[PDB]
């Protein structure tokens, strides 16, 4: 039979960097409650240049959800087991898309849940990151095959203003796969 | 019982710091070596070039910041991890 | 508290130059470390060939210019990053 | 104001030879960076085995040829360029 | 019979532990050699720069924590392995 499958808001194709992640087994998924997003441009593999930010969070007492382009090494490994430990349930996935449309889908997230992406380019680094710059979220969903967020605390003027930009560049876009990948 | 030669010392590492400043568990490279730990017996004396013996600044029983490295030598005693270092690697010794 | 040893020094390193000197901020490599740090505590000072200790010139409280390198350590004191040098290593006091 | 210590000084290293003897311009590698710089402060003196302190026979005001390498150190004073190297690395004191 | 010179000291090298604490036994790497060495011969004493012998601080019949490296040698005395090292690789002699 022909199937519809619907999902709505941001599904991209990123799943748990770790299989421990997962706060509810029997669904093999990990579900954040209103958690923080921080969204770092850079791959990261170790935790002194998060540890202000993880200990920001577990001082709120929320989750938190990271969107990089790698985490792995010291800095996976020690949020795994904090994630056990219970200080602060964190989650990290890949961020998504490649090169010149990673940064792009990063900054529509950031836009959505009304945080920053962390880059060396734009000149913020992770050890000055904080609660206002990470971004914020009603739900988080994390499989081993997609990640999606609900329903992100960020400005509806702001989320238009991107979509129009977005817009503008579907329509100087002269290729079949940029304009679809931008729709 | 072992108690150092000359300008030596020797040191018990302390415990590395399990959690964070503000409760963040590290493990692996996070929880890196101490450079801290306490004297547990102090040489004589390092020998100057008259040949008298000059007492050591470090005491028995004090936490000293100590410099890993080619001077470091790690050995056991009752089946625990200790550290043997001259007085000059040992950086600086912890009060209060 | 931490006090250092013989001819060393405890320097907290100066915060680097977010600005340039016509106003343009400084980022990455541009806002380099700085070599100038004040100084927390003086050690006793050197000790001779003859076995006196000789009060080094550097003073607490006074900032310092000092070149990092294999004999200035880092460390850190109630989570504070501060380095630990030789009076050598210590290029000079600033003054006014 | 900065001055040295000890065995070492201070020195705005004098501004390259933009033409050469007979008039030529020199740019790139041609104009290499001077050897010769004024003393702009003297060390108190070189601290010898015994414990006392020698004045550097480096005076300030004078020029001075320096040997640029490991010992000479970059430093910004007033956004001035300027060296800080120690009296044996001073190879001679200008004059006349 | 083999007396060293001047610092140095002959130390015969304590049998390499065939088991562990919990009476594991151990083979190959894990039967490291032993540090430690009982002193067969002490020298006459090091050499200061005046001319004058200090004895040293090592006595014959005690066990020493030494050093292995370039300054160990190895040699062969009635068919016995023996060390010959100066006083300063000899970390520190076992009492107790």
């Amino acid at each position: 039979q022909d199937e519809l499958d619907v999902v709505e808001g941001m599904q991209f194709d990123r799943g748990y960097l770790s299989p421990y992640f997962i706060n509810k087994p029997e669904t093999g998924a990990v579900e954040l409650e209103s958690p923080f997003i921080l969204l770092a441009d850079k791959k990261i593999s170790n935790i002194r240049e998060m540890l202000p930010v993880l200990e920001a969070v577990a001082k709120a007492g929320k989750p938190l959800l990271i969107i990089a382009e790698d985490v792995e090494g010291e800095a996976l490994a020690t949020l795994v087991v904090n994630t056990m430990r219970g200080i602060v349930k964190v989650a990290a996935v890949k961020a998504p898309g490649f090169g010149d449309r990673r940064k792009a889908m990063l900054q529509d997230i950031a836009t959505l849940t009304g945080g920053t992406v962390i880059s060396e380019e734009i000149g913020m680094e992770l050890e000055k990151a904080t609660l206002e710059d990470l971004g914020q979220a009603k739900r988080v969903v994390i499989n081993k095959d997609t990640t999606t967020i609900i329903d992100g605390v960020g400005e509806e003027a702001a989320i238009q203003g991107r979509v129009a930009q977005i817009r503008q560049q579907i329509e100087e876009a002269t290729s079949d796969y940029d304009r679809e990948k931008l729709q | 019982n072992i108690r150092p030669l000359h300008d030596r010392v020797i040191v018990k590492r302390k415990e590395v710091e399990t959690k964070s400043a503000g409760g963040i568990v590290l493990t692996g490279s996070a929880a890196a070596k101490s450079t801290r730990g306490e004297v547990l017996a102090v040489g004589n004396g390092r020998i100057l070039e008259n040949g008298e013996v000059k007492p050591l600044d470090v005491k028995v029983g004090d936490i000293v910041i100590f410099n890993d490295g080619y001077g470091v030598k790690s050995e056991k005693i009752d089946n625990e991890e200790v550290l043997i270092m001259s007085e000059s690697d040992i950086l600086a010794i912890v009060e209060a």
